[PDB]
């Protein structure tokens, strides 16, 4: 895990770009200004109270390592994605219609791009059956 | 197509009023089968009912087999129960296991005289009515006996502590009363204290407020110690019932506090979109990398930004499933106040630039 | 005129202190009639009381008939009980039906010797005191036994589940104890386990903590299984009492949370005005179409605007009947914050116009 | 119901007047500015959170059809109007005085016009008895 | 001077630790007097204890008389108990009445042999320990048995309803079982159903889960109806205990919600000042009329303004005694928001004047 | 070094799953020792079990001694249990005292025949399983039986009041029934009312819903007074169980209200820093006096300023340990509103300076 | 009571001074500006929600008559003033010291004038005993 | 205690510096401006609601004497400092590591000076054992 801790340390230093060893809301907002994602101050404070665990409101190397150390295939995450996908299926039997997914992904959320929505359709399709099942899509989600 | 879904809702997941009426009729026929099974146990109608009810019992078991067959056939609508593998997965469900056990117990032996096992076999059909509530069987974390039995699970540690204290008090008090009244024999020439099993039995009787009427010392010391034991230990014994009732009323109050069901759709959609953003972070050749726009060496930066966006979406979704609360009010006030402060600061600096 | 209203309040809807005193006297005379009816059942005073109390019982039934007559005559004040149709509607009320049943039961047979049915007829008069609380009879959704019995209705599903689990445990335990102790006969030469009816009876006794004192196995296995049954099932049996008590305390806490009675007047008035707006949307020739002012082809637009205004008024009224709550605080903060944001935005654009 | 869905669809399009298929607070406020009812931003957000059911804050054709599909003679509405009219009658016996209705309708609410208040009096009158009964008025309310 | 206050706190209103120790010793000596009185009732020590305990009982009654005398003498510190009229007012207090009754009962007869009334006279001294809690006796709205018994008073209507339903069920069930089992005689040749008094007694036994062991029908119909009665009525019978426990936990939760004791001082002072303002409104010649300043004919205007200020002070004080609550949060947010709106409006009009 | 900490966590403070498994095995071996001790009390296996179980009992006591030795040796990791003084301090702990008492009771006499005291000695080992929960023993304010027994302590005054009222009612009712039924003798030629000890015993039986089946008057007056006593006093007797259950559900609801564990770190650090500031206020020669910077005669001013800063830090820490609450919301809104008012005032005065 | 209702009606008309029959916050604030008591908008809304009972937020003649019709010697008021005076007496035995009343009335409240505080001392004195009893003062309070 | 009450009275007068006998937020803020600690208005209101006990919001001589009269060696304070130090020790056995104390005292709190942090290390050291025990440090805390 030496390469892992080294790469997260250098990423933290790159985001800091100041040498004080901490990530601030101003630095992060400058990062998005450089890359162009139009951040919001509410989103900034929301990620601040989320990632920070020491209660001091700043970002530290041990905190960043601890938050990055979590795994993605947790059974809690599996059940959470199960119940998240359940509400989008009106029938609730695991068979979700094509048109509902299409219009929801288009008009609701952050207005995801049509090409990547079509990518979602083509990879999350059970042999193009239309009434696709999200179980296999979630399984390939959790298989990385 | 839709007929499979309709019959699946008719069988397992009730809706409307016709399916509710059908489930009501199922409950009443379960009551009828249990009641004639229990009345068949009487000695006066042991033979007449057995001879007469042969046709009714065989047609009932045939109906149960046919309903199980149609339920498993209609299970194909559910994505978890598709194909032979899906049928096997449906078989592993506890409700299906119980139903299969009941059917095989019914058909263990054919063309044989009835015995006490026939009543036991029909007694297993009593729990079938409860399977309607547990027909969902989505998971095992909390379902029916566990979903509303979570009240016990929420209070499990301290309930165990209370029952442990009660058991210790019971056994200790039995030991004291035995040692004190080894020589105490009440009226009718019966030795009340002859076995520590009897002592523990009377301890259970006293803690349960039973009062059989056979084993009570007439000594004043015994009366006083029994009174102290009653005024000390009965409250702890009766604690769990009020504990669970109060916790259930707590969650009932929480029910009206619950947030609206339709407000979680944007949060779930954002969570799914961020999950895919994390997935496509693994693929530098994905077309999503061109949405921001060149940029070549910031692939890791984009990946970690999408990962932290997914973390934020996870936190937002976890806050959404929580009902409206003091924490929600506090965070809403905090975000509003910080927005106000930012706006005031920008207005102040703008005015300073304007007039400075 | 007002005399009919005053006598109606004197009879059915009490107010002040004189009517409370009259209702108190009615309750005490009901107690007196029940008590001499129950003392008339004794064998020593069966004949003397019957002979003496003839005049008192006939004057009491005459008084009941006269009070029913005056109540139905004074019912004309209520809009629901006007005329012959209103009197018939008042008759269909459960309280009126019960009173008429009591009167006809009293006067079934005349000039006849008293029997046990006379005590039964007077026993029906016991529920008359409870009719004072149910004298409103506004609806059937919740009233008296249902209004405060809604605590059971609120908990109905899980109360049914708990009693079902208790019944299953009782019958199963009876079956186990019967099968185990078929050959077990205790002292005094009595077969404890001779009928499954007796087994179910003792199961009920154990779950109710009765402890008669006749049927208990002396086997150690029986003692252990009985102890396990007591420590497992008694809590579920005693659950409903604490459940209803905790829910009632919940609603008592909710009582102080309730919003002021006089604050719903503007909401109700707006609801009525919007209801009429919807009604007059059906009539293009109404004079209300000229209030806005020409406009000719926007009749459907005005109709749907009035309909959505009525929907908004319905939502406001439904929020009003709800007590002050976390949701109310959250929505109040949200509306205040959005008003602040709108005002800040308009100030900012005005300043930009001023100096730009 | 083809004519019904067609007329609600064309009404929705008329209110949209932009082609994006959604009704916004700005569009609705412009509508009231054109017709002259002096709307309030609080009222606008209050109707937004009411009619919208998808949780996205906008108005869609399926949502509009679903909200318009409800009936007016629901027993819940009957009982609600019963209890709403009960509080306005101090006696509570269904006989409401003339003067109380007059002054309440005049000075309380949105200051309803005198001519239409008199219209209310003349149609909601039990043969001009003064102490009118609101049962018949509610019945003709629910009879459309 | 201060010595009277110190001895009054020593006697009636405890403080510190020495007075707590004295009250503890008083409780233990009360326990001692009750215990030797109850042990004097035994036949073996009826005479020996009576002869020996004469000196102890007479010195105890002398001590009680002296403590009553010193308590009434020290009552002069309290403003309600000053002078002969104050002493008479203190005598009318229930605790003083009980103490005087106990003393006169002790000294009814002198130099006489003891009887059962002596135990009864000493039994009245048991309640003396409870008088320490009720030593305040500030009012009669809620005190000791009423202050913490208000839990019953808060639930009085529905507790009465539940007990009424239970009583109706008990008497009705007794009638049904009597009518059904008039001819039913159990073993040992005893007629179980011989009197409706016995029927009501067994109904009470069943509803109280007593289970004596003498009167139970062996009929299957009787067993079934008894089981139904148990599963229907026992919960309502046990309701009041859980009801009062849940309400008490409610008020315990309310205790931590209570507002700080020292925050009501400004509200009380403002209330007193406004009360005097109303009083001096009755006196046009008071010097307070010159505080505002001429003004001559606005005396009624000033009077009604002071009266409405007193009404506002009353409302503020009534809000103060209420604990922090959702209504308090809502009104605080409302006043803050309206202040913000007023400030924004004044800023906007000022800017419009500045640049317009 | 770390091995001592690991073995200390293995022994006293469990963590992970292996130590949980070890504690589970300890609980089961405690169950085994208690169960064979209690089965050794039977007369059929009194000698065979005693002869056979000698080796098992001696190896068990050797294991207990070795585990006590290793626990005391590993206690050196804790700062409170370092050195000989630390070992003595660990010995004074109640759990260590109980364990030492158990060991010395086991080894009182060697190479002797077993008696009833051997069962008593092994009975003391039953409480050893509860010592795992009380293994912390941080203080005596609240721990195990006191930590979760604080529910009784929170309700102690009114629980004492309720039990006192119940005791008074019991003794008074016993006196009344004795005086009334001195001459009442029931069937079988037994004098029910022969001793006030018997009267008090039956009062306890009635209040505990025991129902032995020996002493019940058959008089109608006795039946009525018993029914009144049951309908009046049983609720108060059963009060404590529901009281404690409702209070426990209260604190369970409070558990989810509790503030996050990691948010108190800045408050604790500020408290420690202010404590040292107060300490260095006692030392004018400390280097902290130069942090502010000359200033020479303001040493007392700096000291009292640091003291009031420490008071503020204490208040902040005391607010932190409290969960999120209505008071927290109110104070947060108050501070936000006053900040807004201050900012508005400064903006207004700045604008007045700018344009005035 | 004809003179009473007449005098309250004319007082209401005098405060209205506009002819619409209602008292508004602006009118009341203008009244205090004329007389000089420096009102607060919070106090104005606080008296608005207090005196008004119809829920419409304005003041009417029937509401004013109903609020003025209440008596001053209510037993609830007696007990309320009892418990209000109890907290100011540390001993709680009805004997309140002179100095505590003096300093509280001076520095706490609305800073009542010294001359009228001395008037309070001289009339609420039990023969100048210093440790005065407030029972007689409250009795003469409730005797009008 | 005559010297004690005299010195606290003269300190109160020195802080007042106005003669009205009360300490105000403006006066206290002017004091910090003179000495240079950069106070916050939130901190000012927080100390106001803390020290003041009469509920009038100002500071008086009796209140100041009462608040200064409290002792420092209260058992409640002992237990509070026990539980405060417990959370900083992850092991919870009274042995707290050197590095954790170092970095916490440096980066968390009010950024305490390095020299005084080193002073804390040198006096709160059990013979320089590194894994120091805070029991003796708290004991010398409470020994004044």
């Amino acid at each position: 895990t030496e390469e892992q801790i080294a790469e997260f340390k250098e990423a933290f230093s790159l985001f800091d770009k100041d040498g004080d060893g901490t990530i601030t809301t101003k630095e992060l907002g400058t990062v998005m200004r450089s890359l162009g994602q139009n951040p919001t101050e509410a989103e900034l404070q929301d990620m601040i109270n989320e990632v920070d665990a020491d209660g001091n409101g700043t970002i530290d190397f041990p905190e960043f390592l601890t938050m990055m150390a979590r795994k993605m295939k947790d059974t809690d995450s599996e059940e959470e994605i199960r119940e998240a996908f359940r509400v989008f299926d009106k029938d609730g039997n695991g068979y979700i219609s094509a048109a509902e997914l299409r219009h929801v992904m288009t008009n609701l959320g952050e207005k995801l791009t049509d090409e990547e929505v079509d990518e979602m359709i083509r990879e999350a399709d059970i042999d193009g059956d239309g009434q696709v099942n999200y179980e296999e899509f979630v399984q390939m989600m959790t298989a990385k | 197509t839709h007929v499979q879904g309709r019959v699946y809702n008719f069988l397992e997941r009730p809706t409307g009023w016709k399916c509710f009426v059908y489930h009501f009729a199922v409950f009443l026929i379960v009551l009828v089968c249990l009641i004639f099974s229990v009345l068949s146990t009487i000695e006066q109608y042991a033979a007449l009912a057995t001879g007469t009810l042969f046709w009714m019992e065989i047609v009932l078991v045939v109906f149960f087999g046919t309903e199980y067959v149609v339920r498993l056939w209609s299970a194909g609508c559910r994505s978890k129960y598709v194909g032979l593998w899906g049928r096997l997965r449906f078989a592993r469900k506890p409700i299906s296991i119980i139903d299969l056990i009941v059917v095989v117990a019914s058909m263990v032996v054919l063309c044989v005289g009835s015995k006490g096992q026939v009543f036991a076999t029909s007694a297993i059909r009593g729990i079938r009515f409860l399977q309607i509530l547990r027909m969902l069987h989505v998971d095992r974390q909390g379902g029916t006996w566990r979903l509303l039995g979570s009240v016990v699970f929420i209070h499990r540690q301290e309930l165990i502590t209370t029952l442990y204290i009660g058991f210790l008090g019971l056994i200790f008090s039995s030991y004291f009363v035995y040692l004190a009244e080894k020589d105490a024999v009440n009226e009718s020439g019966r030795v009340e204290f002859g076995s520590y099993a009897d002592a523990l039995w009377w301890g259970v009787v006293t803690v349960t407020t039973i009062g059989y009427g056979d084993k009570v010392p007439q000594t004043w010391v015994g009366k006083t110690i029994a009174s102290c034991f009653s005024v000390f230990a009965i409250s702890f014994f009766a604690l769990p019932a009020g504990i669970l009732g109060s916790g259930f009323a707590l969650k009932v109050q929480q029910k009206q506090r619950q947030k609206h069901f339709n407000r979680q759709i944007p949060a779930a959609a954002s969570l799914i979109q961020t999950a895919w953003r994390c997935y496509a972070a693994e693929n530098p050749d994905s077309s999503t990398w061109k949405i921001y726009i060149l940029r070549e060496h910031h692939r890791a930066t984009i990946k970690v930004i999408r990962r932290m966006q997914y973390f934020v979406a996870k936190k937002k979704f976890q806050q959404a499933r929580k009902p409206y609360d003091v924490r929600d009010v506090i965070e809403q006030y905090s975000q509003g106040h910080l927005n106000l402060m930012v706006r005031i600061k920008e207005l102040q600096r703008r005015l300073d630039q304007s007039i400075g």
